[PDB]
């Protein structure tokens, strides 16, 4: 089941991602990102990304439906 | 020796017998708690 | 075992006697000289608590009731601690009919209560059939 | 489900005499009938410290794919170990922290039936985060 978990975490990102830009970080594993569709959002972020690449600004990859940082 | 002949004949049979039976139980509890925490790490992974 | 007889301590004797599955050595250590005849009370709890097998368990349990019948007073504990495991219906009915026969309705009155609380259905239905015979 | 408990209850304290039926119910592809075989090995081995019981009863508790049969596996723990209540805190405590709730459910009622009406307080020590679980 540990290998099932790492697979399903892995295959959430190989997808037609949408691209927004990182805006602000609330805390651990949750932040504010604004999309390039307009309409600024507030979603959860992963545990994969090292958090030192989100300074105030970075173009980021976002899921369509769940809309989280990818 | 009422008990001195009984201590070395029919109690020393028991005292030698329960010695290693204590040593294995002393050994396996060390080995068990190693297996406990190793399951505790991997279960803490999967639930996360 | 003769050294265990020369011990004068016979719980050391009763250990090996239950290891090697021999039972006349079991009978002699309780029908020995007067050295605490409640060794049967130790041996009953020893067979109650830590006996895994049931094949010779009843055999050790029924070589106990040979000395309980050969003890002075039969009634008290031996029936509802041994025979309900040994599930002999008519053995209970006959010896309780014996206890009524010497006009002793005070302790037979006790053992019927202790039988109904402990033992199960169809052992009590089987003995009460052999009651009215 | 009515015949699940019924064929488990037709045998009771046989202690060796069920094993042809015990093996046959566990092998079948019906999940309810595998579940009923787990109740049957409970009721045939009540109050006995059989290593053959607790091995076979808990091997399917970890391995099996339906979750209802995983419960009735770890619910049968107390039926075979109620006479010696010292062992049941030591064997269910790590199963009470599993990843699925179905194991964690039958872990809790295994404490309820093994230590029946004692002041054990070690089972109570285990049930304190159990009543504070996220799952309802």
């Amino acid at each position: 089941e540990f290998l099932h978990a790492q697979e399903e975490v892995k295959r959430i990102q190989s997808i037609p991602l949408v691209i927004g830009q990182f805006l602000e970080a609330v805390d651990q594993n949750t932040a504010i990102v604004g999309s390039t569709t307009g309409s600024n959002y507030y979603v959860r972020i992963l545990s994969t990304i090292d958090r030192e690449l989100l300074k105030p600004n970075a173009s980021v990859a976002l899921h369509k439906h769940s809309n989280a940082l990818v | 020796l009422e008990e001195g002949k009984a201590g070395s004949g029919l109690r020393q049979y028991y005292l030698s017998k329960i010695e290693e039976l204590q040593l294995i139980v002393n050994d396996k509890s060390q080995n068990l708690r190693r297996l406990q925490a190793q399951r505790n790490e991997l279960n803490a992974k999967v639930r996360l | 075992f003769q050294r265990c007889l020369d011990d004068h301590k016979y719980k050391q004797a009763i250990g090996i006697a239950l290891e090697t599955r021999r039972l006349d050595v079991f009978e002699k250590t309780i029908l020995e000289s007067n050295d605490v005849p409640g060794m049967l009370a130790y041996s009953l709890k020893l067979c109650m608590s830590l006996m895994q097998n049931k094949q010779f368990r009843n055999k050790v349990l029924r070589v106990l009731v040979k000395i309980y019948m050969n003890l002075e007073k039969p009634d008290f504990i031996n029936v509802c601690q041994c025979l309900i495991f040994l599930d002999d219906p008519q053995a209970v009915s006959d010896i309780l009919e014996k206890l009524v026969k010497e006009d002793n309705l005070l302790m037979a009155y006790q053992i019927c209560f202790d039988l109904y609380e402990s033992a199960s259905q169809q052992f009590l239905s089987s003995v009460i059939q052999n009651l009215r015979t | 489900r009515g015949l699940a408990v019924g064929i488990a209850l037709v045998m009771y304290g046989r202690m060796e005499e069920a094993d042809a039926l015990i093996e046959s119910l566990c092998r079948d592809k019906d999940p309810i009938l595998r579940r009923s075989g787990m109740y049957t090995v409970a009721m045939a081995y009540c109050g006995s410290g059989n290593n053959k019981a607790i091995r076979r009863l808990l091997h399917v508790a970890v391995s099996d794919v339906n979750d209802d049969v995983r419960r009735a596996a770890v619910e049968s723990l107390g039926f075979i170990l109620f006479r010696t209540p010292e062992q049941c805190p030591s064997v269910v405590s790590l199963l009470s922290e599993s990843y699925n709730p179905h194991v964690r459910y039958g872990a809790a009622m295994a404490l309820g039936i093994c230590c029946a009406g004692t002041g054990n307080k070690e089972a109570i020590n285990l049930l304190e985060p159990m009543t504070n679980d996220p799952v309802n």
